[PDB]
């Protein structure tokens, strides 16, 4: 609905302005994750459909994908360059869509590289879906894979930094709950790049696995309440991505996560706030904050665009008052007609 | 007529041949106006939901 | 205070408002746009600058100017000495009430928004249908140019001094630095004479050429001083060039009447100044009417 | 006009009608210019869009 137009506006802005002079004035959602950190599961959980390719420890996400969630009569996903609709309600179409996405990832790869910086806009429709735009990025690997290009890690870092360059962009960090914050570089980079924390949001995965590992409650509470981390963010949320299997259904994972947290002793002991868990609470808070920032930003952009267009029109009148503006195609038609006239003359 | 049809099917040649202040002004105005129209529709639809 | 002829109010308001914004208009808008030799670009830059300034700064300045003029007349009438018959016991009370009333004064907030559109449409016109209006704009431009030229001459005279004929009459001797500036002026004179359409900005190699000619005269001058002298010389030269343009454009109304766009006598500056003069007349009349009607009731209420 | 220039209100030559007609004539001139500008700028784009 509304987010469909917002996504279209962003796409046209990128095409019109190759640089980020104007693209850095609108809010955005940036997602950065490590290897096997459940970044794909979290994005799939929000989209309520497993549309990304799955691999046994291999980084299937070889190209960034701009996943847009909108309001639609049916839960379907549509490519920007292709009109072939894919029904996410059927598992057979989901598998075909995953293969198509992987094929698009390989096609966009240039010569001499493994991961291409090009981003593919994917419009995922569905009734009741949150109206927001998500960005999928390749996982950050501590050790460079032998089968990948030597600059793949640098390309991933550059893409994440370019996305984070927008002062209104919302940071969505994804890591693993079984790995300490000192063993991951992504959390350090996020804290360094956002000293204020006015837009940083941290997402922790495999919370059930961490609890089964007998994690210290103090560390979990400090992470959620922002004590261990020097940065002071708006808030912290924890979600469960299941048991880690690549074939588990989304509905079973969500139901299991809700039951696990309902019967969890930590929540009933009031160690962690009840509204700081579950994906529904996080999605609602992110959507409301993102939409409010979009509303203010779009008003400023609309006034600026109107003024800019007025200046262009004024220049046209001053230079060419007795002429009409035509595009490249129309000028070709006018030119050929003049040629035919000269032939007759 | 044959030459024009071949030229019409190749937009790259048109871009190289069509370089001028008038051409750029028209193209930029079209793009800016198109973006502005989308922004107006997005703003109006957003504000009419409530 | 309301028994004064409207003409007196309009003359005071027009003169005060014009002088309050003349420096900003000429320096920040006219000068940057006049550098380019392309008329269409020149006009486009002027229109963009006008929109930006008018939408945010013009109503605030107009309100302050109008309120200040009202303050001058009101405060004076409170303290006008009526000869030897003036009483002094009431003067203390008058001043106390005057200060309190000024603090409580509050101009209409909707006037700024209304006037913004009013002067925007007034300045949007680009046709001069009256021959006398064209002549009036020329005279108005001449007075404004002469004032700026006199200031430029004063700065040049301070940096250099009187002419050798004049300094001999007054028995004044130039300082060593003054003579250095005079030699730099002669260099810049020859440079401008050869290239009558030199750009306002300077280049490093130009400084080296000027410095070497100074060394040929046994004078050493820092590049900073040369740049400052060049700026003043270019400003004076540009003002003189505009004056010559005014003389050529004096009989250009007939050419403009036939829309002789192909003719090189494109008196864009005269049209722009005429728009400013017309806008000032409308603004003065509008402020006069608002002062006579809108704010009188508020003044009475505060009293 | 000379009598009006001195605000001779006591004088019986109170040309109220002339002043009123002058106001109408001045209003017509402003209205004509304003409509001309609106026609030349405001409605040209709408005409082009409809065409």
């Amino acid at each position: 609905s509304l987010i469909d137009m917002y996504s279209e506006v962003l796409d046209v802005l990128s095409d019109y302005d190759a640089s980020y002079n104007t693209q850095d004035h609108l809010p955005r959602v940036v997602v950065v994750g490590d290897q096997s950190a459940g970044k794909t599961s979290v994005l799939e959980m929000i989209a309520q459909a497993r549309i990304f390719p799955r691999g046994s420890g291999e980084m299937m996400t070889r190209s960034p994908v701009k996943v847009t969630l909108s309001e639609g009569p049916h839960h379907v996903a549509l490519f920007k360059d292709s009109s072939r609709e894919f029904d996410l309600t059927k598992e057979e179409d989901l598998a075909a869509l995953r293969h198509e996405i992987e094929l698009r990832m390989r096609k966009n790869v240039k010569e001499g590289c493994t991961v291409s910086p090009e981003t593919i806009s994917l419009n995922v429709k569905g009734p009741g879906l949150q109206r927001m735009v998500l960005v999928d990025l390749p996982g950050v690997i501590n050790t460079v894979t032998s089968g990948m290009a030597p600059d793949t890690k640098e390309t991933i870092f550059s893409i994440s930094k370019a996305y984070m360059q927008n002062p209104n962009a919302i940071i969505l960090c994804i890591q693993d709950g079984s790995v300490d914050a000192e063993r991951s570089i992504v959390t350090d980079l996020v804290s360094q790049m956002d000293p204020h924390g006015r837009r940083t949001i941290f997402v922790l995965t495999k919370v059930d696995l961490a609890e089964k590992n007998v994690a210290s409650p103090s560390r979990i509470q400090q992470i959620i309440e922002g004590k261990l981390f020097p940065m002071k963010a708006l808030g912290y949320f924890a979600v469960v991505t299941g048991k880690g299997n690549s074939s588990e259904s989304i509905e079973a994972i969500r139901e299991y996560e809700e039951e696990f947290f309902q019967n969890s002793k930590l929540l009933k002991t009031s160690m962690l706030k009840a509204h700081q868990v579950t994906t529904r609470n996080l999605s609602l808070a992110v959507s409301d904050c993102f939409w409010k920032m979009v509303r203010e930003s779009v008003e400023q952009q609309a006034d600026s665009f109107k003024a800019t267009r007025f200046n262009l029109e004024t220049e046209w009148k001053n230079n060419y008052p007795r002429l009409r503006e035509l595009d490249r195609n129309e000028l070709f038609e006018k030119a050929k007609n003049e040629i035919l006239d000269e032939v007759i003359s | 007529k044959e030459v024009l049809e071949d030229f019409a099917e190749d937009g790259e040649k048109k871009i190289k041949l069509l370089t001028g202040k008038r051409v750029q002004l028209a193209e930029d105005l079209k793009k800016v106006r198109e973006i502005q129209e989308k922004l107006d529709a997005f703003i109006e639809a957003l504000h009419q939901e409530k | 205070l309301s028994q004064v002829t409207p003409k007196h109010w309009e003359e005071i308001l027009q003169q005060s408002l014009w002088e309050r914004v003349s420096t900003h208009v000429i320096e920040n808008i006219y000068l940057p746009a006049a550098q380019t030799m392309n008329s269409g670009t020149f006009n486009t830059t002027v229109d963009i600058k006008l929109k930006q300034w008018t939408d945010k700064q013009l109503p605030n300045k107009a309100v302050e100017v109008a309120w200040e003029t009202l303050q001058e007349e009101f405060s004076r009438f409170m303290t006008e000495p009526k000869g030897k018959e003036h009483d002094d016991i009431f003067d203390k009370l008058k001043e106390a009430v005057k200060e309190e009333s000024i603090k409580r004064h509050k101009w209409n907030d909707f006037a700024e928004d209304s006037l913004r559109v009013i002067q925007h449409n007034a300045l949007e016109d680009r046709s001069i249908s009256d021959k006398q209006q064209w002549d009036a704009a020329i005279y108005f431009m001449e007075e404004a140019l002469q004032a700026r030229l006199k200031d430029t001459e004063n700065a040049i005279e301070n940096m250099v001094g009187p002419d050798w004929k004049k300094r001999w009459l007054y028995w004044k001797n130039r300082t060593q630095e003054q003579c250095v500036h005079n030699e730099t002026k002669n260099e810049l004179e020859k440079m401008l004479k050869c290239n009558e359409e030199h750009p306002a900005y300077l280049a490093s190699d130009e400084i080296t050429t000027v410095r070497k000619n100074l060394e040929s005269r046994g004078v050493e001058v820092d590049p900073s001083l040369i740049k400052d002298t060049w700026h003043q010389v270019y400003r004076r030269h540009f003002l003189k060039t505009a004056l010559n343009h005014c003389n050529l454009c004096r009989r250009g109304f007939y050419y403009y009447q036939r829309h002789f766009v192909d003719s090189e006598l494109e008196c864009n500056d005269v049209v722009l100044f005429w728009r400013i003069q017309r806008m000032l007349a409308i603004t003065a009349n509008t402020l006069r009417q608002q002062l006579t009607n809108t704010e009188v009731r508020r003044l009475e209420k505060n009293v």
